[PDB]
C-alpha cells in the first residue's frame, strides 16, 4: 500500500493517485496535492515595455531573448 | 651519563641521522666499543638491553628508520680471539663474483617482544625510508622465499574463497522476496530454502568480519589522529559489517528499510575486492593511487567547491520566487552543471530573467571551466609522483601481507624457520655448542 | 661626492646586487666604516639618516630587495674594546651543536617612521625574495611567536564573526516579502521583528565594511596601475560594499528592483570567504591559486575568443534570413557550442543549409577541440608552477596577516613585545646602561 | 684554389660551424688575412666581392646562419698603425661598468643589395639561430630605436583603419536587401545611400587586399614546397580577396548565391585580426601557437582519424538496411559521437540490433577515450615546448613587422638614418676624412 | 675448460656486459686470440664455429644485445703481417675530414644458416639495445641503399594494390541485394556480372591472407607467451581471414547471419590499413602509439573499472523492483553516465528515490571526475614516454620491413648483393685471391 | 519562390508544401516527396522467438532490451 498525504514518500514507500498527489525532490518528500493554474494577476507589462527586468508580460504575448527585451504579440 | 639506563649504543642510535659522516662515526664507535665489551666481561648478552618500552638498540633503529645502524650492526662480520661470540655474518663457499654467505637470523623471526618486521611494517607512516629498509639482503631475500614457498597458496586461496562469498551474497540479494513486511514464511519448495541457505551464509560473513574488525582494533590501538591514514582497509571492511548488521537487525524488526541498508553493503561487496590486487606486480598500482586522491585531496577540495555552490544556490533560489523550487533540487542542478551533463534552456515567465542568466553564465565559466581544470591538473601531478616509486611501493604491499598471513597461520604449522639448528657456528666464551638458524644466500655482485 | 645628502653605507646599499663576492666586499666596507666612526666621533647615532624619502640604509635595503645586506647588518657582532656599542648579536649560553644566541629587536616593533616589516610585507610586488626576505632568524621566529601566543584567538574570532554575519544575511534574505512596492509595513508578529533585525544587521555590516575599505585605499595609495595585482581582496570586499549600498538606496526608492542588487552581494558575500582559508597550511593554496588564474590569464584569452566568437555570430546571423533569430541568441547558442553543452539539431527550412552546415563544423573544430585545450595546457603550466613555491607564498601571506591585525588590535594595551627591557647588553660610550628589547634564541645547527 | 672566384674569407664562413674553437680559428685567420690584405694593395675596397648569388662574406654568413662570424666582423676593434680604417668599434667615453662606445651602422640598412636584415629576418625557416641573431648588439638597438621612433604611429594606425573597415563592413553586409533577383535599385531613402556607399568602400578593401598580394607573391618567389610554412599571414588575406571577388562576381551575374560567397569572407575578415595581435609582448603568444598547432599537426591527423570514421561509417550504413539513411547522415552522426555531444538512443525495429550496439560500443571506445586524448596529449606537449622559447621568436615577430614598414613608409622622406655623416671616424690610407654613419650607445655590462 | 664444445670467444661473448672497461678487455682478448690462432693453424677458419642453436659468436653476440662485441667485431681493421686476412676494414682514398672506407659484406645476406639481420630485427622485445644495434655504420648503409634503390618500388606499390581492394570489397557489400534466403540467383543484367566480380575478388583476398598468416605462424612458431606483444598485424590479418571464410560459410548454409560477420571484416578491412603507415618518418608514431595503448594499458584498467560497474549496477538493479528493467539494460546506462553522455532525469514513482539519488551521485563522482581522468593522466605518461625515441623507432619500422620483402622478392630477382667480387682485398695464408662483396662507404668524420 | 520536386534545394532554396516534400540531408539535396507508412510484412518472427539478432518482430509485439531478448506481447 502506499502513504497518504503529508506522510513521508520517496524513503519507503509511493504516494497514491498521481493524478491527485505527486512525491516533491526535498531530501524529505511530503507528498502534496496539486493546485490550480491560475490566470495571471494586474502588474504584468503590456505591449512595448521592457519585460524580464522587473516583471513579466501578461499572458497574451511573449517576452524575446535579447539584452533589453520588448513585448510583442505573437504573430 | 644516561637518562633511562640507555646504553652507549642506544644513544648513538638517537643520535645517527643517517649522514655518511656521521654513519662511519658511529658505525667504527660501535666497532671498537663492542670489541671491548666482548673482550671485558664475555658472561652475558648486553644487546638485550630493557627499558621502559622494552626496545632493544636495533629495535629503536628500527622504529626511527636509522638505516645506517641496520646496515651495520646485523651485519657483523669477525675472526679475531676471545670475541668471535658477537658475529652475525660468516663464508663459507667464495668465488670471484658470487659469494655464498651465511646470515644469523635471530631477532626476525621469533624475538617474542619486537621483531626488526614487526616494526618496519607496522610504522606509523612517518619514516621517510621505510620503503626502502625492507630491501636489504637479509629480510629481502628471507621474504621473498616466505613468499615463494607457502604464503601464496594462502593468499591465492583466501582471494578465492571471498570471491563465492561474494558471489553467493549477490544471488542471495537479487531473488528477495517482493511482498511486503518481513519476515516472510518460507515455502517447501527447493528456491526457498536455496535462498535461506544464502541468506544464512551472508550473514555468517558479515558477523566474522565484524569480529575480526574488533581484535585488530582491539590490538593495533590506532591513534584517532592518523586512524585514516593508515589501516583503511580494516575501516572499509568493518564499515561493511555495520551495515549487514544493520540491515539484519531492521529486517527482524518488521520492518522494509532493511533493503536500504543491505544494497549498501552489497555495493562495498564488489568494491574492497580491489584489496587483493595488492601484492601483483602491475596490477597494485591502481588501489594505492585511489587511496591517496580519495583521501589527501578531496577532503581538502571539498571546502573550496562548496562554498561556491552553496552561495549560487542561495542567490538562485531567492532570485527567483513566486525546476528550482526548493534549496535542494537547485543544489542539484547546479551540482549537474558542474560535470558537463546539464543543459541551459532558459523558459519563460522568470521574472528578472536578464539577471538570472548572468548569473548563470557566470557559474559555469567560474566551475566548469576554471575550477574544475584546476583540480584535475593537481590529481594529474598526483599520479606522476608516484609513477616511479610504484616498485618500492608494492615492497611494502607484499610484506604486510606475508606479516598477517603468517601470524594467523590458520593450521597450527611452525614452518616458519628457514632451515636448522645449525651448529657449525657455534662460537661462545664456553666450551658449548650453539646454533642461529643461519641462512646461506648467493650475493652476485661486482 | 654624493647626490642628495646620501651616505656611502647608502651608496653601497645602492650599489649592492646580491652577488656572492659583492656581498663580501660591501660587508667588509661596512665593518671598516661602522668601526672607524665608532672611534672618530662616538658621539652619536649615524645609522638613522634621513633622506628625502626617509629611507635609512636598513629601510633601503628592505625596500628594494637587497638580502645580502640584510642578512649582514641585522646581525652584527664583534668584540672590539670600546667599540662594542653597535653589535646587534650576543650569546649567553653556548653548547656543541646548540647555541642560544640573544638577537637585538629594535626598530622593528616601535621605530615610529617605517619598520623593516612594514616595507617587506607591503612591497610592490616587484621584489624577487619578498618572500625569502622574511626567512631570517629574528624576523621569522619573531612571527612565528607572535602567531603562536596570542594572534590565533584573534584570527579565528574573527573568522567566526564574519560565518555568522553571512549567516544571518542569508536568513533575512530568503524570508523577504513577495508583495510589490517596497517599503513594506511591518505586523506585530514576531516574524516581522525578526526580519527587521536582520535586515539591520545587514546595513550595518555594508556600511561597516564600506568605511573599512575607504580607510585602506586612502592610507595605502595605490598607483591605479598595479591596482588590482595587488588589494585583490579590499577591492572585492569594497565591492561588496557598493552593491549593499546600492540595495539599500533602490529600497526606499520605492523600487523593486533593489533585489537584482542584493543577490549579487549575498553571492560576494559566500564566495570571499575563501580570504579566511589564507594562512592554513594545506588549504590556503587553492585561494592564490584562484588569484593568479583570474587576473593574469583570462584578462589575455578574453581577446582571442571573442573575436571568435564574434566573427562567427555575425557570419551565421546574416547567413540566415527571412533560434537565432537575433545576435544575443546566436552569441549564447556559439557559446553553448564552446563547453559541449550545445546539441546539433539541424531542422529543416534553412536556406543555404549546406552552407550552415559546413560553418558550424568549422567553428566546432577550431574552439571546442583546439582552442579550449589550448586555454587547459596554459592552466595546467600555471597550476604546476606554484605547487613548490606555494609553501613560502604561505609564509608571506601568514606575515602580512599578522602586521594588519597587531598594528590595529583594537583593545589598546601594548601586550605586543616580546620580552623585557633587557639591560645584560648596556654597552654604551657613556658609563650608563641600555637595553634593546633583546630575545633569547636557542638555534641548532652543526 | 677556389670554385666561382671565392675569397678565403668566404671559404671559411663557408667551413666555419659555429663551434667554439673554429670560432677562434676563423677569428684569427680573420685578423692576419685582413692586416695582410691592408698592407699589401691599400688602393681599393675588397670586401664587396662578387658571386653567382651576389654574396659578400658577411651576405653569406648571415643567409647561411653563421652566427659566430657575425659576432665578430661587425665588432671589428683593432689599433694597427698605417691600417686603422678596418674597424668598425671604436670608444669616446669610458667609465667602470658603463662605456659609450661608437658602432659603425653602414652596410646594414642601405646597402642597396641584400642588408644582413634583409636575409636574416627573410630566411627560409631553416636557419638554426635567426632567432639569436638579432640580438647582436648593432642590430638589436637599431631595431629598438626605429620602433620607438615613427614606427609605432604607424603601426597603430594601421590597426585603427583595418578596425574600421571591418565594422564597415560588418554594417554593410547585415542590411543586406531581402528580395531577391540582384541588382536591386536603390531608392531615394536615405539609407540605401548609406549602405551603397558600405559596399563600394568594402569592394575596395577586397581589391586592395588582392593586388598587395598579389605583389607579395610576385617579389617574394616562394618554393611551392615552403608555401605554407612561411607567409602565412598573406596567404589568408589574399584567400579573403578571392572570396571578395568572387562574391561580387556572382553579385552582378544575377544569381543570389553571393551571399554564400559572402558571409565566408566575412569570417576570415574579423579572423585575420589576431595578426595584428604579434609585436606585443604578452599577447602574441596566442597566435604563433594557433599557427604551428594548425599547420604542423592537424595534417597529420587528418588520415588517421578519417580511416575510422570512414570505416565505421561504412560498416554501419550497411548493416541497416530496408538517422543514418545514407552515408553523409552516418558520417555526421559518428561525428557527433567523437566530440561527446552526441547521444545513444537505440531506438527500436533495426534489425541487427544486437550487433550494432557492439560496433558502437567499440567504435565510442576507440574514438573518444583513446585516440581523442592522445590528440590531446600531442597538443599538450607542442603548447608547453614554446612556453618558453617564443620571448626570442616574438623579437622575430617585431623585426619582420618594422621591415616591410620602413620599406615602405608611404612619406617618401629618407628620416630611417640614426644619425649623422659623422667625420670623428675619418679612417683611411688617403688624407682625406669619412663617415659610417656611426651611433652612440652606452652599454652597461659588468 | 668448457661447458658445450663452447670456444673462448663465444665464452667472452657470454661474459661481456656491455661495460666500457669490460669493452676493452674483451676487444684485447680477441686481437690477441686471433692474431694467435693466424699464427698457429693458418689452414682453416675457426671464426665461424657452430653450436646447438648454431650461433657463431657474431650471431650470439647480436641474438643477446651484445652491441660492444658488435661494434668492434663488425669494425677489424688491423696490419699485422702474415695474419691479414681476418681483417674486415679497409681504405682506398682519403681526405681530411672524409675517408672512403672499404667495409666486409660477407655472412649478413648470404649465410644459409642465421644472419645478423634475421635475429636483430627479430629480437623478443627484450634486448635493451635493439634500437640502437642497427645504428652500427655498415648495416645502417645497407639498409638505407636497399631502401632508396629497389624497395620502394614494391612497397608503394603493395600499398596502393591493398587500398584498390578494399574499395572494391566496400562496393560489393553496398549493393548486396535485399531479398532473404541466400544464395541467389543472378539476373543477365550488367550489375549483376559486376556485383559476382566483386564477390568472387574478395573471397579470393580473404583467402589469400589466411594462407599467408598461416605460413607466417608456421614459420615462426610463437611462444604462446609473448603472441601479442610482437607480431600484432599479422594476427589482426588472420582475424579478418577468418571472419570473411566464416561470412562465405554461413553465405552458403542459406542463413541470413552472413552480414553480421561480413561487416566486422569489413571494419578491419578499413582500420588496419594503418599498418602501411609505418616506415613514413613523421606519420608512422601515430601507429605505435595506438599499440602499445590498446595491449599494455587497457588489460590493466579493464577489471578495475568493471568491478566498480558490475558493483553499483547489482546494488541499483536489486534496489528498484516492481528503464533499469534488466542486468543489461542497467550495465548501459551507467556506462553511458561514464563518458558524460548520459541523462540524470529523476523520473517519479521509484520507491526508495532519495537513496537512489545518493547511489547515483556516488558512482557519478566516483567514475566520472575521479578514476577516468586517472587513467587520462596514465595515458599522457605513455604518450609522453615515446615522443623522443621515435627517431630510433621509425628506424625498427624500416628494417623489418625490408627484411620481409627483400627475402620474399616476389620476383625472382636476386638484386641484394652491392657490387662484385672485389678482388683488391684477396688477403689470405694462401697465395690465392679472394672476394668479400665489399662496399665502398664514404665517411665525413672529423 | 521555392524549389520543385527533383530541383537542387537548400543551397540558395528550399522546397514548398512541408506536408508533400522534404530536403534530405545528402550534400546534394535532391527534394522528394513522402511515402506511405506500408505495415509490416511477413518473416517477422513471433513470441518466443529471439529477436534483433536476424529478423525484427512484428507489429503486435516487442522486442526487449538484452544480449539475447525474446519478443513479447506488448502490455
Ligand atoms: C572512507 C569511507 C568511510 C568511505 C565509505 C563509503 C561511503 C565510500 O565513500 C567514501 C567517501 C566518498 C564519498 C563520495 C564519493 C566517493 C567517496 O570513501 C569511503 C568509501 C569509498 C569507496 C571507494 O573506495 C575504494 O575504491 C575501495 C578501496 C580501494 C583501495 C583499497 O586498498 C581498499 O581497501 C579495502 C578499498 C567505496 C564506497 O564504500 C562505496 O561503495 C560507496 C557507494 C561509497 C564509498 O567514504
Ligand atoms: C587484438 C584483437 C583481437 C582486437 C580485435 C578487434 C576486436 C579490435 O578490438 C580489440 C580490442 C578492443 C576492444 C574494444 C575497443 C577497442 C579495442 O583490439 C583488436 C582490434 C583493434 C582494432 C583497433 O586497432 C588498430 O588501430 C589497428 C592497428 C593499429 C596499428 C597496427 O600496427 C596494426 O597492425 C595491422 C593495426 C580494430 C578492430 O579490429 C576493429 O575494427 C573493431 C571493431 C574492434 C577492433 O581486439
Ligand atoms: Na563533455
Ligand atoms: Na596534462
Ligand atoms: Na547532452
Amino acid at each position: 500500500d502506499c502513504a497518504k498525504e503529508g506522510e513521508v514518500c520517496s524513503w519507503g514507500k509511493k504516494c497514491c493517485d498521481l493524478d491527485n498527489f505527486y512525491c516533491p525532490m526535498e531530501f524529505i518528500p511530503h507528498c502534496k496535492k496539486y493546485k490550480p493554474y491560475v490566470p495571471v494577476t494586474t502588474n504584468c507589462a503590456k505591449e512595448g515595455e521592457v519585460c524580464g527586468w522587473g516583471s513579466k508580460c501578461c499572458h497574451g504575448l511573449d517576452c524575446p531573448l535579447a539584452f533589453i527585451p520588448y513585448c510583442e504579440k505573437y504573430r | 651519563r644516561d637518562s633511562v639506563g640507555n646504553t652507549v649504543l642506544h644513544a648513538l642510535v638517537e643520535v645517527a641521522d643517517n649522514t655518511v659522516d656521521n654513519t662511519k662515526f658511529v658505525t667504527s664507535m660501535y666497532n671498537e666499543i663492542l670489541i671491548l665489551g666482548a673482550k671485558l666481561h664475555p658472561t652475558l648478552k648486553l644487546e638485550e638491553i630493557t627499558n621502559r618500552k622494552g626496545l632493544t638498540p636495533l629495535a629503536l633503529a628500527a622504529s626511527s628508520g636509522k638505516i645506517g645502524v641496520l646496515a651495520y650492526i646485523l651485519q657483523r662480520e669477525i675472526h679475531e680471539p676471545e670475541c668471535r661470540h658477537l658475529s652475525r655474518k660468516f663464508t663459507e663457499w667464495a668465488y670471484g663474483p658470487v659469494h655464498s654467505s651465511l646470515y644469523d637470523l635471530s631477532c626476525i623471526d621469533t624475538c617474542e617482544k619486537n621483531s626488526v618486521l614487526e616494526v618496519i611494517a607496522y610504522s606509523s607512516s612517518e619514516t621517510p625510508n621505510r620503503h626502502d629498509m625492507l630491501l636489504v639482503e637479509p629480510l629481502n631475500r628471507l621474504l621473498q622465499d616466505k613468499w615463494d614457498r607457502f604464503v601464496k597458496r594462502i593468499f591465492y586461496f583466501n582471494f578465492f574463497v571471498y570471491c563465492l562469498y561474494m558471489i553467493i551474497f549477490t544471488a542471495a540479494a537479487y531473488y528477495r522476496p517482493v511482498e511486503g513486511l518481513p519476515p516472510y514464511k518460507l515455502k517447501n519448495t527447493v528456491g526457498d530454502y536455496f535462498r535461506v541457505t544464502g541468506e544464512i551464509l551472508s550473514v555468517s560473513g558479515g558477523v566474522y568480519f565484524f569480529f575480526r574488525g574488533i581484535q585488530y582494533f582491539l590490538q593495533r590501538r590506532p591513534s584517532l589522529k592518523s586512524l585514516f591514514v593508515d589501516s583503511y582497509s580494516e575501516i572499509l571492511f568493518f564499515v561493511q559489517s555495520l551495515f549487514m548488521l544493520v540491515s539484519v537487525v531492521l529486517y527482524f524488526s518488521q520492518r522494509k528499510e532493511y533493503v536500504a541498508s543491505m544494497v549498501f553493503s552489497l555495493a562495498m561487496g564488489w568494491t574492497n575486492m580491489l584489496y587483493y590486487t595488492r601484492g601483483f606486480q602491475q596490477m597494485g598500482i591502481y588501489a594505492v593511487m585511489i587511496e591517496k586522491m580519495i583521501l589527501r585531496d578531496l577532503c581538502r577540495f571539498m571546502f573550496v567547491y562548496l562554498v561556491f555552490l552553496f552561495g549560487f544556490s542561495t542567490a538562485v533560489v531567492t532570485l527567483i520566487e513566486d525546476s528550482y523550487n526548493s534549496l535542494y533540487s537547485t543544489c542539484l542542478e547546479l551540482f549537474k552543471f558542474t560535470i558537463g551533463m546539464g543543459d541551459l534552456e532558459f523558459t519563460e515567465n522568470y521574472d528578472f530573467k536578464a539577471v538570472f542568466i548572468i548569473l548563470l553564465l557566470a557559474y559555469v565559466i567560474l566551475t566548469y571551466i576554471l575550477l574544475l581544470n584546476m583540480l584535475i591538473a593537481l590529481m594529474g601531478e598526483t599520479v606522476n609522483k608516484i609513477a616511479q616509486e610504484s616498485k618500492n611501493i608494492w615492497k611494502l604491499q607484499r610484506a604486510i601481507t606475508i606479516l598477517d598471513t603468517e601470524k594467523s597461520f590458520l593450521k597450527c604449522m611452525r614452518k616458519a624457520f628457514r632451515s636448522g639448528k645449525l651448529l657449525q657456528v657455534g662460537f661462545t666464551p664456553d666450551g658449548k655448542d650453539d646454533y642461529r638458524w643461519c641462512f646461506r644466500v648467493d650475493e652476485v655482485n661486482w
